[PDB]
RNA sequence: AUUCUGGUUGAUCCUGCCAGAGGUUACUGCUAUCGGUGUUCGCCUAAGCCAUGCGAGUCAUAUGUUCUUUGUGAACAUGGCGUACUGCUCAGUAACACGUGGAUAACCUGCCCUUGGGUCCGGCAUAACCCCGGGAAACUGGGGAUAAUACCGGAUAACGCACAUAUGCUGGAAUGCUUUCUGCGUAAAACGGAUUCGUCUGCCCAAGGAUGGGUCUGCGGCCUAUCAGGUAGUAGUGGGUGUAACGUACCUACUAGCCGACAACGGGUACGGGUUGUGAGAGCAAGAGCCCGGAGAUGGAUUCUGAGACAUGAAUCCAGGCCCUACGGGGCGCAGCAGGCGCGAAAACUUUACAAUGCGGGAAACCGUGAUAAGGGGACACCGAGUGCCAGCAUCAUAUGCUGGCUGUCCGGAUGUGUAAAAUACAUCUGUUAGCAAGGGCCGGGCAAGACCGGUGCCAGCCGCCGCGGUAACACCGGCGGCCCGAGUGGUGAUCGUGAUUAUUGGGUCUAAAGGGUCCGUAGCCGGUUUGGUCAGUCCUCCGGGAAAUCUGACAGCUCAACUGUUAGGCUUUC
């Protein structure tokens, strides 16, 4: 599975990285627990902070559009992200 | 007091997508014709927030502000010549009327600038107070030179007096409204037609017109005092 | 209670026939007519928080001289007469355009005392 | 309200014996399916001819010129009608030119396939792709530009050349 | 029928009184259909079976058309309504429920060589009495 | 594609309709795989009646009380705001109701907005709680304690009279604001709450705006004469009354008008428009759904509360039906969402969630939301696909053959993307002997298709119309075969076109239906050449408008598609 990234605009007002990027995968559309291992790397983004909102595949070619943000702070996630999101990306020792 | 998706005013440049309603703006002081919401300049022009509820999260958090005031509802009411000053990146916005009527946001260079009100209808509030019906800001109970429609600029965020920027013959205008809106030009003859509507205003800028006195803006002596174009962004 | 809404034929005679009810803000309260007794005003409220001032009655005035307009306050004593009713002077009833007898002098009622809420008397010269 | 009708046209006789002919053969030669596919094809060559008179009525203005130009600069684009064409060759249009933008007909005429059927098949089940996209459309309206990416799709068995049904 | 300039509205009278001798118009605007025929604008119906008579045929022709007496329970109208295809009387009988439909023939009136007679059965307790005509459906005993 | 075909005749021309042929709409027979788009699915009968749940609730930074899961955590009470906005329905309404251009200098406005001020003394109930209950319930009593942005009383304005005082707007234009002050009657607030004591948010007030709504009038749009007079508060003047405000809106004195034959009054019908149907167009027909305004809450009247109502989740009574009762009494009306009975030709789930978009609540964190979104179900409208492909070989030229393989768009599975979470959709893989996935009408003419074989004998039947059968039925029934359409295909209305069969464009009227018996003659309508003047229709042009939506084309983006955004046009019209 492979990963271009191409936007990485930082909101001021809420001090947090919004990651735009293209899904370069290969035939099975990776979880958001994987694409968030591959996209942490990229910018040094920890799995607690690093937040990805969708990995969502196209039709017909493996290209996925990849929605990830980066906050300075997991209170500040958890104030600001919603808790369907919290919820969705799993901490490091969840359940 | 809600306004539904089709029915969205004229001077709207957002699309008639989603579900109904689009995000009701206040009475407030300017008219519901030309305005938009704070809320949803913050949430389509500036792409700073996306969702409703994180918009009203940053404008509650004191990080946006109108004129100096840092409003913090999602639905006040924003009118032409309204600057919107965000300080962490400097971005500096003017509302603006285009060539469709529409209003859109030029962004400006630096972060303090004045604003551009008008005069409306000169009123005597009792205490030997000439009442310019104001709007917004502060401002100063003047005199007798300042007359109706004198187009007064005002600093920020203490909104004082600028430069009384007076209209004669030749001097500017700026057109709000018709199928000139945004033609800036110099007046040509403001005749004081005698008429149970209202009167009539000559304005030429890159090409000669006839306009109507409600649709002029006195900006500026013989070129822009007030930062009027900076750049288009969406 | 009183029906002031745009009810009466159109021009002709034809009969308008109503499509709306008897909304609220067609609905007129009654005349409080006004007489000569103990000063009673009552505060009755109206649209938006405006209570109307309404008089029922009163025997002083507010006559106003003209000759060097000077208001002093005098008793009014009967109506002379009425250019409106010709039973209200019978009644002694204190409509606006009457005139009414004080001690400074004869009067003539230049306020509306259903909404202005005083008796205020212009001395007739 | 706000609904929509059809996009084709239906024959007032419905039964024209040389017109049933020519649609039977076009939907044979060209691998069509329906005669609304046709009377579809039809109907967007009668939007072209109806553009066509009601420019030509005039005989071209400040705003004209862009309604007149707009709309060769498109089939230019979809190459409906000749490179160098002007307004007037819209109006001698015949809708095998619609047909030959169709999606089916052209990996016909690019050798995708023995037939036209075949094409159609192959089409539909992801044997045809552009740069990418494993398009599975016959209806697919594609430009000059748009043919030449045309090919295999990399998933597709016949991207590997062993098909023996394949040429 | 005036061709001078200032001459619409003599125009528009003479327009308007012709438009009356069409049939069509004035019976539309009369509302003579909705007020003559029992349906009252609904495509089909449903009425209790009463009486089954095999009416004669027309002058030329030689034959006996099936038609059931049916009495409408939407408004209680007593009509007679012709019953098609071979083994038409042996899928219906006495105070049944069978919908009806008009006979679709001359002017929206009778058709053919049947006399007197403009609706027809469709069907027989809720099922297609085509289909029973056909043998693809079987008479409920209901 | 600006379309013709059969029928009256022994045969022709023709007037003339009938029927055929295409949309769309409603309903429906037969029948069937799937996806996409969104603005459809108890309108047409019953605006009939409703069991059940639910749809508006919120406020710890207003006051007050008991716990703790110690936190903007919950329960109770006083109190503020909100529920008058959305949502539904389409009966009434032929009307300033509506579309559209003006007006309000004739008016009200809680929330919101900016400037100018102020925020002053007090008084002290009554809540939950305590003690006792009454009551079948609905409801709800007494005594004891007490608080607030609760409520009451007091000082500095507005309101109305009369004055003098300078352009301040608008400006044909004061009648308003007013510098005003004068005296005469004549008023408000919570120095409340929190804090980081930085400040933030609230109360009163004045001016204005904005928002909401009332009022107002030029103009635009039904059938009807087998509907000719209608109107007395009706038309108007003065003075009043009430109103938020103008007003016969009501009252008084008076005048004798007002509307109508260029259609008043009455009947018929109808939610209006944006628009929709259809046609080459002129037009013609309907304006259920998406948006704007209007009205309605079982029929009806009346009223409290509020800035705003005569309130869809307020009351009161009458009519009407129904309902809980311990028989003393007490409720209810789904034209709010699913659902039920009834009704009929005539339509769904008593699913999901506040995730988003909005709304009210809060200072905030946030909570509620049958609004909204998300789905389930209904041959809703449109669009897109597939059930096959396939070389070689054979007869009766396209059917199963014989054989050869080959693909997975469909169906089933896996796994992740994904949504609030689902499902579909989406990607890889892979399941298939390509087998599971086609029907519907019709075959004499009109009209594309059989003069092939038995049946029946003016019978059974067909038949939009024409026309068939009493003995050789291409006609009718099974068969055989064939034809057209296509997950659709027919039926009956309707309606448009056909039809120049309503004709201004664009028809006829000697003999086919049709010139009035003749004639005189008003409104209407049509009008000689000609000099002089105007420019109202008209003409070119300008400026204010004519909401979006839907329409057309393209671009951009949904895989093509319809669809969403930008944009150039259209309509909006005919001010
Ligand atoms: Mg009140």
């Amino acid at each position: 599975m492979d990963i271009k990234i191409l936007k990485d605009k930082n909101n001021s007002l809420l001090n947090r990285r919004e990651l735009d990027f293209v899904v370069k995968y290969e035939g099975s559309t990776p979880s958001r627990s994987d694409v968030r291992n591959k996209l942490a790397a990229m910018l040094n983004a920890p799995l607690e902070l690093l937040i990805i909102q969708r990995i969502k595949t196209e039709y017909g070619m493996q290209e996925s559009k990849g929605y990830a943000k980066v906050y300075a702070d997991e209170a500040r996630m958890k104030q600001v992200e919603q808790e369907y999101i919290l919820k969705r990306n799993p901490a490091p020792g969840a359940e | 007091t809600h306004q539904k998706r089709l029915s969205v005013p004229k001077s709207w440049k957002v699309g008639k997508k989603g579900n109904k309603w689009i995000s009701t703006t206040r009475p407030g002081p300017h008219s519901q014709a030309r305005s938009l919401p704070l809320g949803i300049i913050i949430r389509d022009i500036l792409k700073l927030v996306d969702n409703s509820r994180e918009g009203k999260r940053i404008l509650s958090e004191g990080k946006v502000l109108v004129d100096g005031i840092p409003r913090k509802d999602l639905r006040f009411p924003v009118g032409l010549f309204d600057v919107i000053t965000l300080p962490l990146v400097n971005e500096a916005y003017r509302m603006l009327q285009d060539e469709k009527g529409r209003l859109t946001l030029h962004k400006l260079n630096e972060t303090n600038v004045n604003k551009l009100c008008r005069i409306n209808n000169k009123t005597t509030v009792k205490g030997g107070k000439f009442q310019l019906n104001l709007n917004d800001g502060t401002n100063i109970i003047g005199s007798n030179e300042y007359g109706t429609k004198d187009s007064l600029i005002l600093s920020i965020p203490d909104k004082q007096v600028v430069k009384h920027l007076k209209f004669e013959v030749g001097n500017l205008a700026m057109v709000v409204g018709g199928q000139h809106s945004g033609e800036t030009g110099k007046i040509m003859e403001i005749r004081e037609v005698k008429s149970s509507r209202h009167n009539t205003v000559m304005i030429s800028g890159e090409t000669d017109f006839e306009t109507i006195e409600d649709y002029v803006i006195v900006i500026g002596e013989d070129k822009p005092e007030i930062r009027l174009g900076g750049e288009i962004s969406e | 209670m009183r029906w002031q809404g745009s009810s009466r034929r159109k021009a002709t005679g034809g009969k308008v026939i109503t499509a709306r009810g008897k909304r609220k803000f067609e609905m007129g309260r009654e005349s409080a007519e006004t007489r000569i007794s103990e000063i009673k005003r009552k505060k009755v409220p109206t649209m938006g928080g405006n209570r109307k001032v309404r008089l029922l009655q009163s025997n002083v005035a507010n006559v106003t001289n003209p000759k060097d307009g000077k208001t002093v306050t005098a008793p009014i004593e009967t109506v002379i007469d009425n250019t409106a009713n010709k039973h209200y002077v019978r009644r002694n009833i204190l409509t606006k355009g009457s005139v009414i007898r004080t001690s400074m002098g004869t009067a003539r009622v230049t306020s509306r005392p259903g909404q202005d809420g005083v008796v205020n008397a212009v001395l007739i010269e | 309200p706000g609904k929509k009708s059809k996009s084709y046209e239906t024959p007032k006789h419905p039964w024209q014996e040389a017109r049933m002919a020519t649609e039977v053969q076009l939907v044979k030669a060209y691998g069509l399916r329906n005669k609304k596919e046709v009377w579809k094809a039809a109907s967007m060559l009668r939007m072209y001819r109806s553009e066509a008179r009601k420019l030509l009525a005039h005989v071209l203005e400040g705003h004209y010129r862009t309604q007149s130009e707009e709309i060769l600069s498109k089939l230019i684009r979809y190459g409906i009608i000749k490179s160098d064409a002007n307004i007037d060759d819209i109006l001698s249009l015949k809708t095998e030119n619609i047909l030959e933008r169709r999606l089916q007909t052209q990996v016909l005429r690019l050798g995708l396939a023995r037939t036209v059927i075949q094409a159609r098949q192959f089409i539909t089940h992801g044997h045809i792709a552009i740069n990418g996209r494993k398009a599975t459309i016959p209806g697919m309206l594609v430009s000059k530009e748009d043919e030449m990416h045309i090919g295999y799709y990399g998933n597709s068995p016949l991207k590997n050349e062993s098909h023996p049904e394949r040429p | 029928m005036a061709k001078g300039k200032y001459a619409a509205n003599i125009l528009k009278q003479t327009r308007k009184d012709a438009r009356w001798k069409d049939t069509y118009y004035g019976r539309r605007v009369l509302g003579l259909n909705v007020k003559a025929d029992p349906l009252g604008g609904a495509p089909q119906g449903r009425g209790i079976v009463l009486e089954k008579v095999g009416v004669e045929a027309k002058q030329p022709n030689s034959a006996i058309r099936k038609c059931v007496r049916v009495q409408l329970i939407k408004n209680g109208r007593q009509v007679t309504a012709f019953c098609p295809g071979d083994g038409a009387v042996n899928f219906i009988d006495e105070h049944d429920e069978v919908t009806v439909e008009k006979i679709g023939g001359r002017m929206g009136g009778a058709m053919g060589d049947i006399p007197g007679v403009r609706f027809k059965v469709i069907a027989v307790n809720n099922v297609s009495l085509n289909q029973l005509v056909i043998g693809r459906m079987e008479k409920p005993r209901r």
